[PDB]
């Protein structure tokens, strides 16, 4: 058969690449890691270096504090016994404070206090990681597309854990930290709001999640099919169109009647994905603040 | 009526503007549409051409503005087979040599692709300090076999992408002492040989040559890759089992 | 009309059936033998859906629904009005999808490219056939299949799930979801990355792939590279659909009780099954 280009047939290696400099502060880059032959069959073999300034240290420190806050609670539910800890791991749960306490920070540690500590730490870990995706792009003179797309994911998380609970008047409306318990919450949320299949934003969110899989299957398969004319070299195909880009366009024109460019397929891509969390966050925000029952709402509003 | 209906109706209007923006951005190459004779077609569709943008290319290589004037900048050896629109156009000579159909190339610039530091992106491994085969079967030294099961030559180097650390071509020596490049995506490395399905042994000499022995240009890569992919259709007579 | 660069590619050949008989275009669309076949199967399918709508008594697209034969018919033929139309439309739909894939293969041959696109598409077709053919046959009735209607098919998803409790607890369904969410993450990153290099800060030169690798190593200590990310997206996307089909082929056949109860295998391992405390003791 033809070679398919899913795995490489031969690996080739040279001196470790320290990367482009531009305006990056080099005093804050690590050394290079080891090479992985295993990873090299599918992509690059080089591990490292990594950049680590003030904002990365902060993100890591609070990220680990969030993890260890959850971890000691699980251990305490297991009665400190490591057999029980592994047996019931998927069943342990750190729960928010009860409705009684509303939005106050006055609840005891064993009954909501720890949930608030863990959420504090997660909040700083995520927002500082966001700042770092902005700054690492700026140091290299690049556009801010990665930071804007990450903001769409942050929107859904923010709505679930912070904004919707504030607007309802209590922390008890937020999501618990637990593997099985957060699935039960998701199921329960739909029941209580009259079946989320009637939320039009939920339907749209699903259209974009299915469509993201459709589109990356299309795009990935297309670039491998024209890799025999150097198609994965997308930036130079933008600057100076080659037969790879012409054949990719004509496959789709002949199949379904229209086509993209090499730059333009990447605009279709970023938008298809970002609209998943954008529409989803809106659908959750409106649930219980403005609409109590989606079935009922659907009967009155086409 | 209520705030949720205000939101869903606003969202549908947003989405229509977004599709409009996305379709026009995807019209920066290839338009305006043409008739079979190269004149402008009458019906271009409901979307207009976008206003031009300009890319600044690195390393003093200038600018690109699109959309802009489109032309093939090369002869096309084809003729009509019917008296109306929509039928195939037949090659008038040899389609492998003329560069049409699945053997087609484009007139890209006749300079090599450069890296982040302004050096040639692809080099023969002999001129690429510290580079070596780290895993898999090393092809250098192996005979090369065509789809007619006959030996066309032997491998004498690998051409590597330095920034991305990847094998991109095999350099093959022919019966007369000259060499050609073969794309890595169109060969099969085995224990005792390299196999090439797309070409028969007699078609190897017609692979386009490069003008300098230590670099390849974008125009040269297109001619080479176009020609080897073309043998899947046009060599098929000699391919076998 | 043609794209400015298109005429050199419109040559004869590459067809699998018919020689030169159907080797032509209508506007932008390539036809071929399989273009004719998909039109025939699609048109016959649409007529039968229309006929189904007259017997139901609506033309409203939000209410039209074509139902499979009721369970008492098992795996035989049913009358048209009570399941037969669903059986024939399913044959047409399958014929249209397979024909659309084979037409894609002819297009690949004419253009001299790899076969990766129709190969990927065949995974979707498989997922469809699992729901309407493979699962129903293994269970013994067409009635376990889903109905064709905008809202009625969501009803089927909801009732089928809640037959086994909270469906979240199916372990193959958990893996399938991970792949769907991971695939959307990767698609956002790929599009953002290429666009951030083609469109830098105002007044600066276009970036290079070297800038793209550097960006990701500075950020997470690893970059998979430009060939690697296209391999990855293809793989995440197909794996999501593979585990979706698998999570349904086992439901109602090897496992038919509540999915939450399956996890008792883990908690009853004799090492810890009787130790007191935790959640399950
Ligand atoms: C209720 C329902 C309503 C839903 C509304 C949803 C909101 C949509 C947000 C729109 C963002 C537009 C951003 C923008 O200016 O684009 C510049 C962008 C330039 O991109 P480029 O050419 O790559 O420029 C790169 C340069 O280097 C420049 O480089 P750069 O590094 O500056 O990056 C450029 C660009 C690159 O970014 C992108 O292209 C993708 C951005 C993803 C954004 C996701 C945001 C998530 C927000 C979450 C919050 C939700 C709140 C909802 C309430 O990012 C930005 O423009 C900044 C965005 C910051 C927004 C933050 C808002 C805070 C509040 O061009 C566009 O993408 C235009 C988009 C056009 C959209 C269609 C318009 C529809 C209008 C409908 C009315 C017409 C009716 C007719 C019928
Ligand atoms: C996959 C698991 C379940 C299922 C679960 C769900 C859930 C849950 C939801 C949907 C939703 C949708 N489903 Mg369903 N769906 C299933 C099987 C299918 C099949 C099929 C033949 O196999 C089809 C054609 C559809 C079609 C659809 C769309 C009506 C809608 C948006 C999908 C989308 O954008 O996808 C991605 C594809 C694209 C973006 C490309 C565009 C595709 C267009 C929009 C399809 C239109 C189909 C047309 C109306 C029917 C044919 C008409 C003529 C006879 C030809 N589903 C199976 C049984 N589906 C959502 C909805 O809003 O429902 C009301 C929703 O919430
Ligand atoms: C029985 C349950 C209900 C239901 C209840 C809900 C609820 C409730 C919600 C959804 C939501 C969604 N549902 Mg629903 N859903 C149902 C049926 C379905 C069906 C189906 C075939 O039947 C499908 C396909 C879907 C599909 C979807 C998605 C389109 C959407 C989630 C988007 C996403 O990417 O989130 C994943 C992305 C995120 C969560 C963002 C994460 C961002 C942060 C910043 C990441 C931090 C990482 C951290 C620091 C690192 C830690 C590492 C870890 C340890 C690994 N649902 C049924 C009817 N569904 C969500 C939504 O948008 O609804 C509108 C939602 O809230
Ligand atoms: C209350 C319901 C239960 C539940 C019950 C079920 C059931 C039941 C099913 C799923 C299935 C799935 N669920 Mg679940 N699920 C729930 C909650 C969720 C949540 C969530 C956030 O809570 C998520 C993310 C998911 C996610 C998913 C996906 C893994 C999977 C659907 C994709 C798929 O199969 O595509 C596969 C893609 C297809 C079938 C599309 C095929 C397209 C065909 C080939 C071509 C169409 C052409 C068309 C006609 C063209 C028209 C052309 C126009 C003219 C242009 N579920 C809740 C707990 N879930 C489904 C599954 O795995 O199915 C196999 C399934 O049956
Ligand atoms: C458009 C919507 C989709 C999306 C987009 C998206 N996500 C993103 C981005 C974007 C565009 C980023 O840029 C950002 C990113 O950086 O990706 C690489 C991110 C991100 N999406 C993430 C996850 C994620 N995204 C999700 C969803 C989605 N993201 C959507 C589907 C999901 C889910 C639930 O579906 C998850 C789980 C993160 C990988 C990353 C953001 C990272 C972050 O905020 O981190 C906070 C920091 C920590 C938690 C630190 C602790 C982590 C480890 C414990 C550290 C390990 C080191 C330790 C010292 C071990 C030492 C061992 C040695 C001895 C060897
Ligand atoms: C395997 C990964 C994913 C994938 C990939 C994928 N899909 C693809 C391809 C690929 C690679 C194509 O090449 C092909 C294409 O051309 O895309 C533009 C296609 C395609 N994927 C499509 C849709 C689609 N894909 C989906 C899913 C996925 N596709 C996966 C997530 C989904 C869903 C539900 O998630 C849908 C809706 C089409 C746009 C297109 C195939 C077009 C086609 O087959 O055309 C021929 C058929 C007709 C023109 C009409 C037939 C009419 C029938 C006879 C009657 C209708 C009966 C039907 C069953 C009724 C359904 C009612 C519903 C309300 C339930
Ligand atoms: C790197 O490069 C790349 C390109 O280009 C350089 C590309 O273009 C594409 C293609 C991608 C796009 C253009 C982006 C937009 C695409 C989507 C969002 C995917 C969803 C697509 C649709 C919903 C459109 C579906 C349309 C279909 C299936 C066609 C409908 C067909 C008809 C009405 C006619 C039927 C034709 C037949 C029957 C054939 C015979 C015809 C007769 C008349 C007989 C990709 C992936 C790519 O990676
Ligand atoms: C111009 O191009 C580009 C490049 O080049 C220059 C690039 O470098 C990059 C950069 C890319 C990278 C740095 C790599 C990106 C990597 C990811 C996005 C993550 C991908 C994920 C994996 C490699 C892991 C594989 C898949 C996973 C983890 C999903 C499957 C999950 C599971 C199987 C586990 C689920 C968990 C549980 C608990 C289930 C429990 C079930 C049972 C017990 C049973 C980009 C974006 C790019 O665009
Ligand atoms: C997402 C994949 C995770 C990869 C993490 C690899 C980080 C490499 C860090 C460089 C190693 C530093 N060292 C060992 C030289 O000191
Ligand atoms: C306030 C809710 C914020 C969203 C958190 C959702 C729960 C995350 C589920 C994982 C729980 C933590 N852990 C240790 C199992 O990974
Ligand atoms: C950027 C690509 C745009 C793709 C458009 C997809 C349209 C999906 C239509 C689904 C209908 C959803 N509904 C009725 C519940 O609101
Ligand atoms: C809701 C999905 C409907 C998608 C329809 C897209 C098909 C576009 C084909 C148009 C090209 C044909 N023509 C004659 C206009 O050139
Ligand atoms: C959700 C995506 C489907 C809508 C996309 C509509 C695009 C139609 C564009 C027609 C292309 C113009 N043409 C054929 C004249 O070049
Ligand atoms: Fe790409």
């Amino acid at each position: 058969a033809e070679y398919q280009n899913i795995f490489s047939q031969v690996q080739v290696r040279g001196p470790a690449d320290l990367g482009m400099t531009e305006d990056v502060n080099l005093a804050n880059r690590s050394g290079v890691g080891p090479f992985s032959t295993l990873l090299g069959w599918f992509g690059n073999a080089q591990l490292g270096p990594i950049y680590l300034g003030s904002l990365g240290v902060l993100s890591l420190f609070s990220g680990l504090m969030w993890f260890f806050t959850i971890g000691i609670w699980f251990w305490y539910q297991a009665g400190w016994n490591p057999a029980v800890f592994l047996r019931d791991l998927f069943f342990f749960s750190l729960e928010p404070p009860a409705p009684e306490y509303g939005l106050s920070f006055a609840a005891p540690l064993k009954e909501g206090g720890l949930w608030l500590i863990a959420s504090f730490f997660m909040f700083v870990a995520v927002w500082s990681w966001w700042g770092r995706t902005y700054l690492r792009a700026q140091a290299l003179g690049m556009g801010k597309h990665t930071a804007w797309a990450f903001l769409s994911a942050i929107w859904l998380w923010m709505v679930l854990g912070f904004i919707r609970p504030i607007l309802m008047g209590s922390w008890s409306e937020a999501v618990p930290y637990g593997i099985f318990s957060h699935l039960d919450w998701t199921n329960n949320f739909s029941l209580v709001h009259g079946n989320l299949f009637y939320n039009p934003f939920h339907g749209l969110s699903i259209a974009f999640l299915y469509g993201s899989a459709l589109l990356f299957a299309m795009h990935g398969a297309t670039i491998l099919a024209v890799s025999r004319f150097g198609g994965e070299r997308e930036l130079e195909q933008i600057a100076d169109r080659g037969t790879a880009a012409e054949r990719a366009a004509l496959f789709w024109r002949w199949t379904m009647g229209f086509n993209a460019t090499m730059e333009g397929i990447h605009r279709w891509a970023i938008w298809m994905a970002v609209l998943v969390t954008l529409t989803g966050g809106i659908g959750i925000l409106l649930s219980g603040t403005v609409v109590d029952n989606w079935y009922v709402w659907g009967q009155n509003h086409g | 009526f209520d705030l949720a209906s205000l939101a869903i109706y606003s969202f549908w209007i947003f989405l229509a503007g977004l599709i409009y923006y996305l379709q026009t951005e995807n019209m920066r190459e290839g338009y305006p549409l043409e008739n079979e004779d190269g004149t402008p077609a009458a019906n271009q569709g409901p979307f207009p051409l976008p206003k031009p943008k300009t890319f600044i290319l690195p390393h003093g290589r200038g600018t690109l503005t699109v959309p802009g004037p489109e032309s093939e900048d090369r002869p096309i050896a084809l003729a009509r087979t019917a008296v109306s629109e929509g039928f195939p156009h037949a090659p008038t000579g040899d389609p492998m040599k003329d560069g049409v159909g699945p053997a087609s190339w484009v007139a890209r610039r006749d300079l090599p692709e450069l890296d982040g530091h302004g050096h040639n992106k692809i080099k023969p491994m002999k001129a690429a300090a510290g580079f070596h085969v780290s895993a898999g079967k090393n092809p250098i030294g192996l005979p090369v076999r065509g789809c007619d099961l006959e030996i066309a030559g032997k491998v004498v180097d690998i051409w590597v992408d330095i920034p991305e650390q990847m094998a991109r071509f095999l350099e093959v020596e022919l019966k007369d002492g000259s060499t050609r490049l073969l794309p890595m995506q169109m060969v099969k490395v085995q224990s005792n040989r390299v196999h090439v399905n797309a070409l028969s042994s007699d078609l190897f000499a017609g692979i386009p040559t490069i003008k300098s022995p230590t670099e390849v240009t974008l125009l040269e890569e297109d001619k080479i890759c176009g020609y080897v992919a073309g043998g899947l259709m046009y060599a098929a007579p000699k391919r076998k089992s | 009309a043609l794209l400015s660069f298109e005429r050199k590619y419109r040559v004869p050949g590459g067809t699998l059936v018919g020689g030169n008989l159907f080797d032509f275009w209508v506007g932008p669309f390539y036809v071929g033998f399989f273009g004719v076949a998909t039109f025939f199967f699609a048109a016959l399918g649409i007529i039968l859906i229309a006929w189904s709508a007259v017997l139901q008594g609506t033309w409203n697209p939000q209410l039209i629904s074509v139902y499979p034969p009721a369970l008492e018919y098992g795996l035989g033929g049913a009358p048209l009005a009570k399941g037969g139309l669903w059986q024939i439309i399913t044959i047409c739909a399958t014929g249209a999808f397979v024909s659309w894939a084979l037409r894609e293969v002819e297009i690949c041959r004419k253009l001299g490219i790899g076969y990766h696109i129709p190969f990927a598409f065949a995974f979707a077709i498989l997922a469809y056939l699992t729901l309407v053919l493979f699962r129903p046959v293994m269970m013994g009735a067409w009635g376990y299949a889903f109905p064709y209607g905008i809202w009625t098919h969501l009803d089927w998803v909801s009732n089928t799930g809640y037959t086994y409790g909270n469906f979240h607890y199916n372990p193959a369904h958990m893996i399938a979801i991970s792949f769907f969410f991971t695939n959307a993450l990767a698609l956002a990153l790929h599009g953002a990355l290429v666009l951030s290099a083609a469109n830098p800060e105002k007044g600066k030169e276009m970036r290079t792939p070297d800038h793209e690798d550097t960006f990701f190593r500075d950020l997470v200590g690893y970059s998979i590279g430009t060939l690697g990310i296209h391999r990855l997206g293809l793989l995440l996307s197909l794996s999501a659909v593979f585990f979706s089909a698998l999570c349904m082929i086992i439901t109602g056949t090897i496992w038919f009780d509540q999915w939450v109860d399956w996890w008792q295998w883990w908690v009853k391992l004799p090492w810890w099954a009787n130790i007191p405390g935790g959640i399950n003791g």
